[PDB]
């Protein structure tokens, strides 16, 4: 995927 | 006065979450990047699909245009950036040297340099012509969420999950300023204003803030949207009224009056988080893009 599309968890 | 943005086109074709959309400086094109590892080019006025640009090995978090609208740079989880010739689709250079995901990227106004930010907590400055890394700045202590050059390229602003915005001298790499307010939420986005006087910073406490970075003073705050998790782009809209535009985690586009800070419009229709918005350089047009459960880009037009 892409880090931006995952968000900060 | 309030805008009247209305949905005109919905652009489908990315097979995973969109990550960023950007209008070309000449107004002709929209570029979009996605977790599906692809860049797509669309007509800015009709939303007509133009082409797909491929070659990254993992998803793309950001894409940006050169000032003459001829080149793109993309930032990928594959820890590279890529410089593309849009007309030919060629990958001109692969910029290698970050040790973790590359999250954000921009050309300088001359478009002879690229600035990048990464999960490796560094900011890097690259030569466009050779693809070589010129400088690595030990900028932050957490992932770098945004990087942007000022009006003449003399300065770089960076933002990070570490809660800081920093201003860097492009030539020397010195840290000229650190900006942070009374609370320390992660900073998820930053950019200079069109006139270069201000920076607009997003934090993951549902807040946008307009700063005079020279004086180090927070001048305006914009609230009412939801932003606690994602690095959502924000924009200055200057073609008609002077607005602030942002995506939101309640699936809406928010538009604020820049001076009064009142919400003046909310655009409804995406089915997931609006991760990215862009404002057309000459027409009252907004592009918006949403995450995995939506996968679409929408074009909205207003009379002011």
């Amino acid at each position: 995927g892409a880090a931006r599309c995952e968000g900060f968890s | 006065v309030k805008p009247n943005y209305a949905l005109k086109f919905t652009l489908a074709g990315h097979t995973k979450a969109v990550s960023s959309v950007k209008f070309s400086p000449n107004g002709e094109w929209l570029a979009s990047s996605s977790a599906d590892k692809l860049i797509k080019i669309w007509g800015a006025y009709d939303g007509k699909f133009e082409k797909t640009i491929s070659g990254h090995k993992l998803g793309i978090s950001d894409v940006a245009w050169s000032s003459d609208s001829n080149l793109l740079v993309s930032a990928s989880d594959d820890k590279t950036l890529k410089i593309w010739d849009v007309s030919s689709g060629k990958c001109l250079k692969t910029l290698k040297g970050h040790s973790n995901y590359v999250f954000c990227c921009n050309f300088n106004p001359q478009s002879n340099l690229i600035v990048s930010g990464s999960f490796d907590e560094s900011v890097r400055i690259w030569d466009v012509k050779t693809g070589k890394c010129l400088k690595t700045l030990p900028a932050h202590s957490d992932p770098v969420s945004a990087v942007h050059f000022n009006r003449d390229g003399s300065l770089i602003v960076s933002s990070s999950y570490d809660g800081l915005c920093r201003i860097w001298d492009t030539a020397s790499g010195q840290c000229l300023k650190t900006l942070i307010d009374d609370d320390n939420p992660p900073v998820s986005f930053v950019k200079f204003s069109p006139n270069g006087k201000y920076i607009l910073a997003a934090t993951l406490d549902n807040t946008l803030k307009l700063w005079d970075y020279s004086k180090g003073k927070c001048l305006k705050t914009y609230t009412g949207h939801k932003n606690e998790k994602y690095c959502i782009f924000a924009n200055f809209s200057v073609t008609g009224g002077k607005w602030i535009v942002s995506g939101s985690e309640d699936n809406l586009v928010y538009i604020w009056n820049l001076q009064t800070k009142e919400i003046v419009q909310k655009l409804q229709g995406h089915t997931d988080v609006v991760i990215s918005t862009a404002c057309h350089p000459t027409e009252n047009i907004i592009a918006s893009a949403a995450l995995e459960n939506d996968k679409t880009i929408k074009l909205w037009k207003s009379d002011c």
